C-alpha cells in the first residue's frame, strides 16, 4: 500500500485508486494562539471544498459524473494520454484557467436539475 | 467526454502558512510546543521533481518571529537592574597579570539602594571593559540606551531542536538530494507532516551544531557571482571546538528590592586568564582544503583563493559569538583566514566576555547576562561557515557579519510548504 | 442577479437564485478575526446538521410527507409564488416555523423507521 | 434527555439516534476552545461517515460482510441483552480494521458504478 | 399540499456582530488593518425598503471602542513623563508679547533628573497656562493630582486614515442612497455590499469636519426633533472652508531624562508671539447659515424666530472647537459664528485659538497624554462639513455643541446596517416525499 | 451476517477537555461568562453503575488553577505599596486595652511620597503586628524583603459567587447521585447533564464554610484512610452555625501616594480596642463530633479509642481557622474545638482570632497582597458543612484539623463529577447488505 501522498508520480488513472487516502487526511502562553486559528483555517478549507460537492450534486462521493459535457477548447488531448500518460499534478496546469467556467457550469446544470425533480415528484 | 469531479487527488499548490511547534526551564519555553510523534511517517514519492528556493522560504521569517518572541518572553517577568545607572568609581584589577589583563577585567564601586527606600549599601563589583565607558569616573554603556534587564538565573540557553509542522491540510516536502545547493530543482523527494527537529543554535561568522552535507561540501548562494550577498558553506565533516572560560568566578548576590537580587562577579579565583577557542589545525586545513576546491567549480581552476578578515564594524560583525551556558563569549578569528590558495595540530582563537547582551540586530532593549560560579568548559562542532565574496584575475574571502535568519534558512534548505487541493477535474466516459 | 438580485422580487423568481445566495455563506483585537470566522462556521453547520435530520443535505431543495396547514396560514400558490416575495412570507411564517421543523423531524424518523424495518 | 437511552436495550435505542445527535455543536478564551472542540468531533466523525458512503443517514448497510474475529457471540442477544456499551467495551481493536475495509469497498464500489455508466 | 424547503433564500435579520477593518505608520496602525481593498462593486436591490433606525446602529460603540483601543496600543510604548510632576518656578513670557496672548505662556525652571540617577538637570521651558496650576512663583502641572502622563511619540502623526467597515461572513451590509432622507425609517433605496466606503477618525467638537457632504440641500436630521436636549445633527451639502494657523515660529529643544528616554519640549518663540487663530469667508459663512435655518423651518413653523448664539457653558473641551492641527490642539471661540437672527465677498470672520498641550481625549480619567511641541509654524485648511448643535415663547434658540465622540461617528456611519443572512425556509408547493 | 453502522449510538469514554463558566462589582469576573441556564435538564442513567475518583479529577485541577489566574487578573490592574516600604519609627497602643490585646495594635510613623515627587508627607498609621517586623524602635513590612505588595482595588466583593460549569458539545459532565458515596469507586445511581450545579469558591482552611451537606449522615472521604501522610475530608449532614466578628467601631484614611493615587490606612478606632472572636453552638459541636467518630469506627472496624488534638505547624496558614469575613483576614485559634477523647444554654466556646491585612494567597512566593481597613463593626456569619482532618502515625489514634491545599476545597465540593465524550459511531452484524 501507499501512504498518503505516494500516489504522486502515478499516472491519473492509477490515482483513482488513492483517493480514500487523501480524503481521509483531509482535517488530520498566548503566542501558541495561531495554533488555534490553525485549527480553524483546516476547518475553512475542508468546509469551503464540501460546499462545492454540495452544490453540484456530488456530496458524500470520491466521484461524480455529470450532466455537463466536456469542452476539447479547455483542452484537447487524448482519453489515452489522460488517464495513462498524465499525471493529476501535470493535468491539473493544462486545465487551469477553465476551472471557473467548469464550476459554474456543473452549478447551473445542477440547479435546474433539482427544480425538474421537484416537478416531475409534484406530478408523480 | 464528460466533465468528472475527483474528490481526493493527489495534487499541490505552493503556498505560505503558518507553522505549528511541536517538541518533546529555558528561553524557549519548549514544554508550551506538543509532544511530537516520535516514527512521523516520511512518503518517498516517485517521479516528482520539486523547486526549492531557500532564499524564498518564509519558513525562516517564523522561526525569526517566534524566536524572537520566545526570547522576549522569557526575559518579560525577570528582574529590571535600572537602579545600576549611577556613576561608578572604577579602576584596573591588578592583582594577578599574566598578560591577559590589558586592562578589560575592571573593580568598580557603586551607591545603590535597597529593599527600604531609605537605605543604601556599597556595592564591589567586577566589569569588563567593553561594556563601560568613562563619564576614575565611569558608567555603564547600557544606560545610553532602554533599561538593562537581569536575565532569570534558572532559565537555560541550550538549544534545543523544534520541530516545525504543517497544518492540517497541508504537507512538508522535503528533497533528498545530495548536493544540493538549495535553489535549484530537486528530483528526489519525500513527504512528512513535521520536519526533523532544529536546534535555535545562535551564532555568527561560523555555522555551529547544525546538520552537515552528505559527501561532499555545499556552497550555497542567491547570487553567486555578486559580492553583496552571504555564501553559506556546509561542511560533509564536523571539525571540533574546545572553548574555555579558566577563571574560577565567585558570584555574589545582593539584595535589590522586594525579593529582588542583583547576581554578579565578586572574586576570582585564580590568577587571571584569557579565555579562549581550540579547533584542530590539521582537521581545519583539510576542511578548508576541501572548501576551496568547492569553490574552484564555480569560479575556475585558473585562478588564487585567499582568506582574510572581514573588515568594519562592532564587536558582533568582527568577532565570532557565541553563548554557551548563558555567557556570550567573542572570538577572534585571525586564525582562521590567513591563507592562500594555489593550484597536536591546533589553532588557538583568542576570546572575551561581554556582560550586556543585546542581540538580534535591535536596539532599545537590553539584558544582562550574569555570570557562571567556577569555570565554564564548552564544547561545540562547526558545521558550516559564513563566507563573504570580495569585489582582476584572483579573489579574497573573508568571514561573513553575519544575519541571524541565515542559520535557520541553512537549515532549512532542505524543506518546503505546501498545500494540498483534493477536488479536481479530468473529462470521462461516464455521465448520469 | 448577483448575490440578494432576487431579493424584492418573488419566491418564484428567487426559487432559482438560491446558488449564488447560498455561495455567499463562509494584537488582542486579533481574537475579533478569529471569532468572526468561528461563528461562520456555527451558523452554517447549523444549517447543515439540522438539514441533515431532516434528510434534506446535500440539496437546494427537499420535498417531505408533511402538509401544509391553513390554519398556520391560507394564501394561494397563486399568490405566494408570484405575488410573495420571500422577505414578506418569512415574515407570515415566523409565527410557526418552528412548528414545521419538529413535524419534519418526526416525518423523517419514521421515514428511517420504515427504512429500518426493510432493511 | 439526548441520552435518555443509557446504551441499556440498545435495539429500541437504533430509533433515539436522530434523538442523541440533536444536541450536537480568560474565559473568552477557554469558550473558543471549548466551541472549536465541538466542531472537530463533529466533523471528524461525520467526515468518516461520509467517506464509507453515507451522509445524514442514521443506519446504514454496507457491502462489506461481518468477520468471526470480529465477533463469534450468539449474535442472539446484541439488541435486546447486550448494551452498546459492554459490546464496545468488547470491540476487540477491530475499529481501525473495520473502517478500513469500510472504505476499501465504497471504494470499489464507486468505481464499479462509474463503469457502468461509462458503459451505457 | 405539502411544506418544502427551500435554502439560499435571499432574506435577513438584523444582527450584532463586529465589522472587519480594512485599511489602503501612524495610531490607527497598518498592522493592525492588514486588509485593503478589490472594490467589488455593490448590488442594487431592485423593490426592497428597509427600516434604518440609524441611532440605535451599535457599530457606532464599535467604533468608539475601536479607535480608543487603537489609540491607547499606540502609546503604550511610548516614554513616560511621571518625573515631570514637580514643583516648577514660573513666571510670565513678557518681553515678545503682541498685545494678545497676555501672560498667556509660562517661562518655567525646573530640576529634572538625568540618564543616570545621580545626576540631575536643570530645564527651561515654556508652556501654556492652560496646562499650569498654581500650588498656593510655586506650580505643578494640571494632571499631577489626577493621572498618569505618556508622551506621545513623534513617529506618529496622527493624521486620520479612512477605514471601511466589512461584514463577516455570513452578514452582509445594507446601504441605502434614498436622497434627502433623515435615516430613521423605511429607507427605499438600498444596495448590500460587503463593505462601507471609507470614513476618516476626525476627532472634533462644535463643528463636523472632513466627513460627507449632503447630497441636494443641507439636511438636519436628530431622534427626536421636539426634544430640545437630543442633539441636533446638520450636514451641510456645500463644505465651508476654514484655515487654521499658529503663527507663532517655535523652537523645539529635548533632554534625555530617562535611560535613553528623550523628552521634547517647547523652547523660545523665534519671532513675534502672535495669538492662533482660524478663519473662514464671512459671506460663505452667513449663505450657510441661512440655508440651515431654511431647513429648520421644516420643523418649527415658518414664523417662528430663530436665535443662533455661542455656548452658555462648559469647559473648554465643551464651549469651543477642539481639533488637532499638525499634532497640536486648537481651541477656536464660534462666538463669531453663532450671534444673530434669522427671522427674515472679499471679508472674513476670525476666530481666536487658545492652544494646550496635555491632552485629556475621551472624556476619561487617570490617564493623559502629552503632545510633544511642533517645530517652526502651524497651517491646516479643513472642510466644515457638518455642525452639531443643542437647542434651549415665539423664539428657539440654538447654540452649537455636541456630546462625545460617538456623535461623530454616528453620522458618518449613516445610511448602513448590518444584517445577518437567513438562508432557510419553507414554503407549501405541490412535491410530497 | 455483514458489518453495518450506527450514528447517534448511546455509548461514552473517559475524557478530559475544560470546562465552560456559567454564572446568573465582582473579582471572579462574574460578568464575563454566559448566564446560566434557568431550567436544567438532567437524566437519570438507567442501569449503569459507573466509576468515578475525586482525587484524579481533571476538573478539580482546572477550578482550582483558574481561580488563581482569575485572581490575578482581577488584582492586577491598581495600585502598588511599593513606596510604602520604609522604616517604620513604631511604639504599642495603649490607649484603650482589654489587655487581651497587648503589643496587637502598634503606633507608627514613616515618611512618604506625594503627587509631587520632591515633596514627602510624615505620616503615621496603625498595625496589627502580624505583618510587622523589627529591624533590630525600627521595624519592616515583614513582605519587604519578600514580594511587592499590590494594594487591594477598593471596589471589589470577595463573597463567593457560585460558578456552574458545562461541557462542550460532544462531551457530557455525569453526576454521582447514589448517597453515602465514599470516592474512588462504583456509583450505581448516576445522572447525566450538560451544566451543573455551581460551586462558590470558598476559601478556608481547617473548616469548611457554605459547601454542601451529606443528604442523610456524615461521610468521610478519603484517598488512603490508613495513610498516615493523607488527610480526610468531613461531609456533614448537619450545618454548624458560627458567627465571627471584628469588636470594634474603625475609621479609615485616605492619603495620596502619586499622580491620581492613594493608600487606605488603618485610620483609628472608636470605643475600646477589642479581639476579633467567632462562637459555635457547644452541644452541637460536640454531636457532630460523635458522629464523625462514629465514621471513623466504621472505618477503624470497632469501638475503638481516638483522641483530638490540637494542629502543631509552625504557620498561621497551617493551624489556624484561615476565612475571609467580608474583605479581611481571620486567623483564628480553633483549640477549643478539637481537645477531647471518645469513649464507647450551649455557651460557646468564643474562639479568640487574630487579624492579619497583608496577605498571601495559595501560599506562593513573590506576591502579597494588602486588604484597605473597612470603617465601622465587621460581623459575619456561616454555616460549617464540613471539615479537613489529618490523622497521626499503639490502640489509640489521633486526630487533628489540617490540610493546606485550597485545592481539596475544590475536591470536596466536586466528589461527585466526572467528565466524558460521547462517542456516537459504532458498528454491528447483522442481516442487513447493501
Ligand atoms: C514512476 O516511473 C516508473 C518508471 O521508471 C513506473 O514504473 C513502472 O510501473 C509499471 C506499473 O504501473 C510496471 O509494469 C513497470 O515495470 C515499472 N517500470 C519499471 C522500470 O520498473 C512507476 O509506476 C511510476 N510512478 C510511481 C508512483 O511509481
Ligand atoms: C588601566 O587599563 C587601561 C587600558 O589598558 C590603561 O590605558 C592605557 O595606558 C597606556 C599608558 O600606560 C597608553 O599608552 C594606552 O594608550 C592606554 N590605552 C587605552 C585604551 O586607554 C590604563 O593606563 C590602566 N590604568 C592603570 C592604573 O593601570
Ligand atoms: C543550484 O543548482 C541549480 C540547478 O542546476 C542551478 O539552477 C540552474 O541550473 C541550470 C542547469 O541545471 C543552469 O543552466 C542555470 O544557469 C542555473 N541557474 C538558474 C538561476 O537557474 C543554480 O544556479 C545552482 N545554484 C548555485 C548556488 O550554484
Ligand atoms: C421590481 O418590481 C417591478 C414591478 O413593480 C418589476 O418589473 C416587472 O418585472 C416582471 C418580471 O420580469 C415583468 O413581468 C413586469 O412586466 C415588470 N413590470 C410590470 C409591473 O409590468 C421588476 O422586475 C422588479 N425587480 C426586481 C427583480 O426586484
Ligand atoms: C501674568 O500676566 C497676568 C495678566 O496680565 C497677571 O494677572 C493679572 O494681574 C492684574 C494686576 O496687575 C489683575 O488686574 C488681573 O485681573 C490679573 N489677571 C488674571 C487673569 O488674574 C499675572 O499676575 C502675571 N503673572 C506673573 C508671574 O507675572
Ligand atoms: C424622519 O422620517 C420619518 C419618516 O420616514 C419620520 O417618522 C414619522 O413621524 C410622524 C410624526 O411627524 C409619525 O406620525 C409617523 O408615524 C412616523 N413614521 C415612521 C415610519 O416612523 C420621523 O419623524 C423623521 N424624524 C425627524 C427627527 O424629523
Ligand atoms: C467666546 O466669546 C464670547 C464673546 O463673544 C464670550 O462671551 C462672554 O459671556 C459672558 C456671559 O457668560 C459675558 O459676561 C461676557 O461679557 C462675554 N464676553 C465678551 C468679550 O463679550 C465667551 O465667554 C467666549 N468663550 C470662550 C470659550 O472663550
Ligand atoms: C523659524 O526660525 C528659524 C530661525 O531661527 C528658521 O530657520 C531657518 O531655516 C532655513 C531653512 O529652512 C535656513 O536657511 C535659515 O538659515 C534658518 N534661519 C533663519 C534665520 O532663517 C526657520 O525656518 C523658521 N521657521 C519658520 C516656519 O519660518
Ligand atoms: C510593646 O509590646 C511588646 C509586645 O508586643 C512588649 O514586649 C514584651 O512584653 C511582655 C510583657 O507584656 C514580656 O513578657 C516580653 O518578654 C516582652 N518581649 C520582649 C522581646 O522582651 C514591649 O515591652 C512593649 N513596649 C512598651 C514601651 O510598652
Ligand atoms: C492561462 O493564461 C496564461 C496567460 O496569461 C497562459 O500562458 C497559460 O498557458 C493559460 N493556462 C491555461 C490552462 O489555459
Ligand atoms: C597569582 O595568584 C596567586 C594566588 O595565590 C599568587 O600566589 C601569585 O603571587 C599571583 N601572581 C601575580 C601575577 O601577582
Ligand atoms: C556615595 O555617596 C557619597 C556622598 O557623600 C560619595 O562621597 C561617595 O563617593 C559615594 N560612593 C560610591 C561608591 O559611589
Ligand atoms: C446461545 O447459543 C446456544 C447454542 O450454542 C442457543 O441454544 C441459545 O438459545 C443462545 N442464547 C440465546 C439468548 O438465544
Ligand atoms: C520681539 O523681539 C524682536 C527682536 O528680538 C523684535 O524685532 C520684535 O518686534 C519683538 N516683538 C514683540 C511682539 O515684542
Ligand atoms: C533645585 O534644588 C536646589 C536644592 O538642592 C534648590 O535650591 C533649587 O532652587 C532647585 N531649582 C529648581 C529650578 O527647582
Ligand atoms: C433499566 O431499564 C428498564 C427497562 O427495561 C427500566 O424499567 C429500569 O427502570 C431501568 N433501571 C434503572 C432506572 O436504572
Ligand atoms: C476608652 O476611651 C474612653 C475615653 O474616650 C475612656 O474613658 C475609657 O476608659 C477607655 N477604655 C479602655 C478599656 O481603656
Ligand atoms: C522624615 O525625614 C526627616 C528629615 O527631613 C527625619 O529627621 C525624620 O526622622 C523622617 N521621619 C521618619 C519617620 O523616619
Amino acid at each position: 500500500s501507499l501512504g498518503f501522498l505516494g500516489a504522486a508520480g502515478s499516472t491519473m488513472g492509477a490515482a483513482s485508486m488513492t483517493l480514500t487516502v487523501q480524503a481521509r487526511n483531509l482535517l488530520s502562553t498566548h503566542w501558541g494562539i495561531k495554533q488555534l486559528q490553525a485549527r480553524v483555517l483546516a476547518v475553512e478549507h475542508y468546509l469551503r471544498d464540501q460546499q462545492l460537492l454540495g452544490i453540484w450534486g456530488c456530496s458524500g462521493k470520491l466521484i461524480c459524473c455529470t450532466n455537463v459535457p466536456w469542452n476539447s477548447s479547455w483542452s484537447n488531448r487524448n482519453l489515452s494520454e489522460i488517464w495513462d500518460n498524465m499525471t493529476w499534478l501535470q493535468w491539473d496546469k493544462e486545465i487551469s484557467n477553465y476551472t471557473q467556467i467548469i464550476y459554474g457550469l456543473l452549478e447551473e446544470s445542477q440547479n435546474q436539475q433539482e427544480k425538474n425533480e421537484q416537478d416531475l415528484l409534484a406530478l408523480d | 467526454l464528460w466533465v468528472t469531479v475527483y474528490y481526493g487527488v493527489p495534487v499541490w499548490k505552493d503556498a505560505e502558512t503558518t507553522l505549528f511547534c511541536a517538541s518533546d526551564h529555558n528561553v524557549w519555553a519548549t514544554h508550551a510546543c506538543v509532544p511530537t510523534d516520535p516514527n512521523p511517517q516520511e512518503i518517498h514519492l516517485e517521479n516528482v521533481t520539486e523547486e526549492f528556493n531557500m532564499w524564498k522560504n518564509n519558513m525562516v521569517e517564523q522561526m525569526h518571529e517566534d524566536i524572537i518572541s520566545l526570547w522576549d518572553q522569557s526575559l518579560k517577568p525577570c528582574v529590571k537592574l535600572t537602579p545600576l545607572c549611577v556613576t561608578l568609581q572604577c579602576t584596573n584589577v591588578t592583582n594577578n597579570i599574566t598578560d591577559d589583563m590589558r586592562g578589560e577585567l575592571k573593580n568598580c564601586s557603586f551607591n545603590m539602594t535597597t529593599e527600604l527606600r531609605d537605605k543604601k549599601q556599597k556595592v564591589y563589583s567586577l566589569f569588563y571593559r567593553l561594556d563601560v565607558v568613562q563619564i576614575k569616573e565611569y558608567r555603564l554603556i547600557n544606560c545610553n540606551t532602554s533599561a538593562i534587564t537581569q536575565a532569570c538565573p534558572k532559565v537555560s540557553f541550550e538549544p534545543i531542536p523544534i520541530h516545525y509542522c504543517a497544518p492540517a491540510g497541508f504537507a512538508i516536502l522535503k528533497c533528498k538530494d545530495k548536493k544540493f545547493n538549495g535553489t535549484g530543482p530537486c528530483p528526489s523527494v519525500s513527504t512528512v507532516q513535521c520536519t526533523h527537529g532544529i536546534k535555535p543554535v545562535v551564532s555568527t561568522q561560523l555555522l555551529l551544531n547544525g546538520s552537515l552535507a552528505e559527501e561532499e561540501v555545499i556552497i550555497r548562494s542567491e547570487n553567486i557571482t555578486n559580492n553583496a550577498k552571504n555564501i553559506l558553506v556546509q561542511l560533509n565533516t564536523p571539525v571540533q571546538i574546545n572553548c574555555t572560560r579558566p577563571n574560577n568566578n565567585t558570584v555574589k548576590s545582593i539584595r535589590i528590592g522586594p525579593g529582588q537580587a542583583f547576581y554578579y562577579t565578586g572574586d576570582i579565583i585564580g590568577d587571571i586568564r584569557q579565555a579562549h577557542c581550540n579547533v584542530s589545525k590539521a582537521t581545519w586545513n583539510e576542511t578548508l582544503g576541501k572548501v576551496v576546491k568547492q569553490l574552484r567549480k564555480h569560479f575556475g581552476n585558473n585562478t588564487i583563493i585567499r582568506f582574510a578578515q572581514s573588515s568594519g564594524g562592532d564587536l558582533e560583525v568582527t568577532t565570532h559569538s557565541f553563548n554557551c551556558g548563558g555567557e556570550f563569549f567573542y572570538c577572534n578569528t585571525s586564525g582562521l583566514f590567513n591563507s592562500t590558495w594555489i593550484s597536536n595540530d591546533s589553532i588557538t582563537l583568542p576570546c572575551r566576555i561581554k556582560q550586556i547582551i543585546n542581540m538580534w540586530q535591535r536596539i532599545g532593549q537590553a539584558m544582562y547576562a550574569p555570570p557562571i560560579q567556577g569555570v565554564i568548559r564548552c564544547v561545540s562542532n562547526i558545521t558550516g561557515l559564513i563566507l563573504t565574496r570580495d569585489g582582476s584575475t584572483t579573489e579574497t574571502f573573508r568571514p561573513g557579519g553575519g544575519d541571524m535568519r541565515d542559520n535557520w534558512r541553512s537549515e532549512l534548505y532542505k524543506y518546503k510548504v505546501v498545500k494540498i487541493e483534493p477536488l479536481g477535474v479530468a473529462p470521462t466516459r461516464c455521465k448520469r
